[PDB]
């Protein structure tokens, strides 16, 4: 009976510690996944905008080509 | 001992916190400067009201509360309001930019910049407690902060405080006094995220409170102040057992044992009576039987649903004022034979009764009449799933077209979280159906 | 607080922008020298949204004036409120745009865009919490349409997490006879779809029709049209400038009004629209702001469905009446509101009415009927593009037929997207 009493209080501690561990890992995963996703969206937006600057630096390149002809 | 720390998140949580703490001071005789002449022990004490108020050496009674909002405007009113001296400045935490009604900004983008600071302040309050019992979290479902930051805070509190009790006072969105069109999204996301981290959640449907103020107080266009003063009465009844003490007083956790048969079934339905104006309460003394009977009228419930169409799993009656058990038993006997009270076959049908002798208090100049006695009923009924169904249906209409989802994905969330949250809500609705089915 | 940076580009943008600053300064009690001679403290609670606090209680508009020729620039400085603007915020070129989109976007505006961004950087760095940017411009000229969209992309590059708002003026044959205006608008629309969070469609055809039909003006001038624009801009910014339970900002408007990022083109509406030489009630005011004749875009809302609607009532009036009337119009016209967006109509009441009015109402709607405005521009575009008329203006600046075709197809895709959600149902 004393052995069972130890096992019950040890099981209660294990399940409370596991609950704290599961929450800490779940939150760490979500915050890391969110940071990667949001950065990837901002990087994609800047990629399109920086590509537009490449197209702008190229349109001006065509006019300088034809004005000297 | 058994201190309770209140956390008020977002505009709805903060403003309800203003009404609740103002009502607490009136009930306990605390002046706006924090002084309580009736308290003869200076700098501390083990009185019942010390579960909600800490005492300084100067005799100031300081609420065990933290007010959090991602924008300063609502909390700045606390900082300059009538009860400004009641709160230490560290208890009032603000950012510079709110969540823009976006759960993702409340939970991830804006919230993560202040979440550590909030936890440090909560830790400061917790270290002042000899016997910290749990937390009361006040927030709205529909706000970006009230949904996003609350769920982040709830997850962090589970890590920092384990399975220590966390009770919710949640504002259920209503179109009459709504704020955003994406509130069904925020409500489902926060309910899914908080579900395993909350032990008990008292939902308040803004439409139900709006209807009660219009009907029972003859207010054509009720304000947030009107709703909050009524909400604070329900909150005061629930917390009265912790803040007061008596022979017939029954602790809230003892009610919580009856209210939660399964971990996910922890959304009690609250009903309050009497809600009456001073003009109608004049020369009208409402008896124990009359207010008890009003608890089973659906028009007095905090969440619009029909308990007659569902099954009861618990029924608790929290009386305050001039009430004796003899009247309560007679009142309950009449109701049992005249009302549609069907219990599930796996729980006893008895009613659990608590009585606080401290009479209800009203805010001077308010629209609620001061009555000799009042009662709040906390029932666990399957009918509250109707609130989830209506909310989940509004979610389905928008998510079928993926409308407004890009505002959430742009902040780092994924479509998988939406469907995962909605499926969790579908599981909750199925769980409420299952508990109501009779045994084989 | 929440600060907004204002940018006016081109002749049209600088003209309507100046009138905007004149009206709101009077609403906030600001004289042309920048001092506060107002009567109510409600005019200064949210004053720093558009103004800066200088030395000696001088409120300076947080505005930047841009043009490729100093013509419109010098007339604004010599106007009534020309001395309130910060002198260093006047950024004007010399070569001019000549109503050429390629000049403003690629050739001439690019030579000046870097100097404009420097003034933007100074103003944005001085903000405690920058909301975003509002741009007043036209889609028919060269500087407003070409350099205006180039500024948007450049600002979006350094401030990708800030809201981009535009007051875009649509070209109309009834107002300007410039033939290359359908080209300038389509190229600009191809830019506004990709790089703006919210755009107010100020249609000159609708403005001309309001003046000609309702105002009974035989010969409407630009001042007559701008009187409609100034009232519209005063309204749609009232919740930004005045306090209330709303705590309105640019992002909250975008989140609740824009169900899909590309469909961010709003149809403004104003009421009452009375003429000089003619007591309005709330039911008459609500029904008037939902009327097709009161729309600042030449679109019939009965020809489409409302995705989202935001309404503002200015003046001392019964709030209970406004709630009933706004509910009344939704019930009687439930077919014209999408069923898959619950509670898609928002209402606010402001106690401060505009100058010279007791009550008013300004309408912001995201209606699928806005495709009527885009169809007209597309029809005028493809009529010339099929003949390849006046293409030497743009090809000589470095462009080719690909950019025109991409602009045409993208705007054609925009209309079909507005049609997709008009035909969408709940079941
Ligand atoms: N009962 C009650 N409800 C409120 C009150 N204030 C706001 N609400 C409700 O809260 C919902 C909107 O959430 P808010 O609390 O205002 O938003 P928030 O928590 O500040 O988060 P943000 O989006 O960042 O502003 C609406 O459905 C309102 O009905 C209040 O004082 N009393
Ligand atoms: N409503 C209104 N429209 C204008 C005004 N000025 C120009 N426009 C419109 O803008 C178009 C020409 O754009 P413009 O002002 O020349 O742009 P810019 O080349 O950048 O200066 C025409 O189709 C006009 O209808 C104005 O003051 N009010
Ligand atoms: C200055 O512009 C405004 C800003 C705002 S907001 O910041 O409160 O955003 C919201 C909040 C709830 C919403 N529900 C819907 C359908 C749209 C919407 C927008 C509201 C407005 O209308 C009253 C505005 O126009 C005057
Ligand atoms: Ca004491
Ligand atoms: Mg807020
Ligand atoms: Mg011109």
């Amino acid at each position: 009976k004393r052995e069972h009493e130890r096992e019950v209080i040890q099981k209660a501690i294990e399940e409370n510690n596991n609950f704290i561990k599961m929450a800490k890992e779940k939150l760490a995963q979500k915050m890391e996944s969110n940071k990667e996703n949001r950065e990837a969206h901002l990087a994609a937006m800047l990629e399109r905008l920086q590509e537009k600057d490449k197209h702008a630096e190229e349109v001006r390149k065509n006019k300088e080509l034809k004005e000297e002809a | 001992m058994r201190e309770c720390i209140s956390i008020h998140v977002g505009q709805a949580g903060v403003q309800i916190g203003n009404a609740c703490w103002e009502l607490y001071c009136l009930e306990h005789g605390i002046q706006p400067d924090g002084q309580m002449p009736s308290d003869k022990t200076i700098g501390g004490g083990d009185d019942s009201f010390n579960t909600f108020f800490s005492e300084t050496g100067a005799g100031k009674h300081v609420p065990r509360a933290v007010f959090v909002d991602l924008e300063p405007t609502v909390i700045d009113e606390v900082r300059t309001g009538t009860y400004r001296q009641l709160f230490h400045p560290e208890q009032l935490i603000t950012g510079k930019e709110d969540a823009a009604n976006n759960y993702a900004r409340g939970h991830y983008t804006i919230g993560k910049e202040i979440i550590d600071l909030v936890l440090d302040r909560i830790r400061k309050l917790a270290d002042q407690c000899t016997g910290l019992q749990g937390f009361l979290v006040f927030h709205s479902f529909g706000g970006g902060t009230g949904s996003g930051f609350t769920s982040l805070l709830m997850e962090r509190l589970s890590v920092d405080y384990g399975k220590k009790s966390k009770l919710e006072f949640s504002i259920y969105p209503a179109p009459q006094v709504s704020t955003a069109v994406v509130e069904p999204y925020n409500s489902i996301l926060t309910t899914h995220t908080t579900l395993e981290h909350s032990d008990c959640a008292f939902m308040v449907d803004n439409e139900a409170i709006y209807d009660i103020c219009r009907r029972n107080l003859d207010i054509e266009r009720p304000t947030y102040t009107n709703l909050n003063r009524l909400i604070s009465q329900i909150v005061s009844s629930i917390t009265a057992s912790l803040r007061f003490d008596g022979a017939l007083n029954v602790d809230l956790t003892e009610f919580q044992t009856n209210l939660v048969p399964y971990p996910r079934i922890h959304f009690p339905l609250a009903t309050y009576a009497p809600v009456i104006s001073a003009e109608k309460a004049y020369h009208e003394q409402l008896s124990v039987a009359e207010i008890t009977n009003a608890c089973f009228e659906p028009a007095n419930q905090m969440v619009k649903c029909d308990p007659r169409h569902g099954k009861y799993m618990a029924c608790c009656l929290l009386y305050r004022g001039d009430v004796v058990p003899k009247d309560v038993n007679a009142a309950i006997a009449t109701i049992k034979t005249k009302r549609s009270i069907q219990f599930v076959d796996w729980c006893p049908t008895g009613f659990k009764v608590g009585i606080n002798y401290q009479p209800p208090t009203v805010v001077p100049g308010g629209d609620l009449a001061k009555v000799q006695r009042a009662v709040c009923m906390l029932s666990n009924t399957t009918a509250i799933a109707e609130a989830w169904a209506r909310l989940d249906h509004k979610f389905d209409l928008m998510y079928a077209k993926r409308a407004f989802v890009h505002w959430y994905v742009g902040e780092g969330m994924e479509e998988g979280e939406f469907s995962e949250a909605r499926e969790d809500m579908a599981a909750l609705e199925k769980d409420y159906e299952e508990v109501g089915v009779d045994s084989v | 607080m929440r600060e907004i940076v204002h940018i006016q580009a081109g002749q049209c943008g600088n003209q309507i922008g100046a009138k905007f600053w004149e009206v709101i300064s009077d609403e906030h009690g600001i004289d042309p020298t920048g001092s506060y001679h107002g009567d109510s403290d409600l005019q200064l609670e949210r004053i720093n949204v558009y103004y800066n606090e200088a030395t000696g209680n001088k409120y300076v508009p947080r505005a930047i004036l841009v043009d490729l020729e100093p013509g419109t620039m010098d007339s604004v400085r010599s106007g009534p409120f020309g001395q309130i603007f910060r002198p260093d915020n006047f950024v004007f070129g010399q070569s001019g745009a000549g109503n050429n989109w390629a000049k403003g976007h690629y050739t001439e505006g690019a030579e000046l865009v870097d100097s404009v961004l420097d003034v933007v950087r100074k103003e944005s760095e001085s903000c405690d919490c920058l909301q975003g940017f509002q741009l007043t411009h036209s889609l028919g000229g060269g500087t407003g349409s070409g350099m205006g969209t180039l500024l948007i992309s450049k600002i979006r590059e350094e401030y990708p997490d800030r809201i981009m708002n535009t007051f875009s003026v649509m070209p109309s044959p009834k107002v300007s006879d410039t033939v290359v205006e359908p080209y300038n608008a389509t190229l600009s629309v191809h830019q506004l779809v990709e790089n703006t969070d919210e755009t107010y469609c100020i249609d000159n055809e609708a403005l001309y029709d309001i003046c000609f039909r309702t105002l009974k003006l035989t010969t409407p001038t630009y001042g007559d049209l701008n009187h409609l624009v100034s009232a519209t801009m005063s309204g749609v910014t009232t919740c930004l400038r005045f306090p209330g339970q709303l705590n309105a900002d640019l992002r909250k408007l975008a989140v609740n009004m824009v169900p899909f990022p590309r469909l961010h083109f709003f149809m403004p509406g104003f009421a009452p629209l009375t003429s000089r030489g003619s007591a309005l009630t709330v039911p008459e005011l609500t029904q008037q702001m939902f009327d097709s004749k009161n729309m600042m875009a030449a679109c019939d809302p009965r020809h489409g469905r409302y995705l989202t609607v935001a309404a503002i009532f200015r003046g001392r009036m019964s709030m209970k009446e406004v709630d009933e009337q706004m509910l009344n119009v939704q019930n009687k016209n439930s077919s014209y509101f999408v069923e898959w967006i619950p509670n898609n109509v928002k209402t606010a009441v402001c106690d401060i009415p505009p100058r010279g009015l007791k009550m008013s109402a300004t309408f912001i709607g995201n209606s699928t009927a806005i495709q009527e405005l885009f169809k007209r521009i597309s029809e005028q575009f493809t009529a010339m593009f099929r003949r390849k008329a006046f293409l030497h203006w743009y090809t000589g600046e470095g462009m080719d037929e690909m950019e025109f075709t991409e602009a045409e197809s993208n705007m054609n895709d925009l209309v079909s997207e507005y049609q997709q959600y008009q035909d969408a149902t709940a079941d």
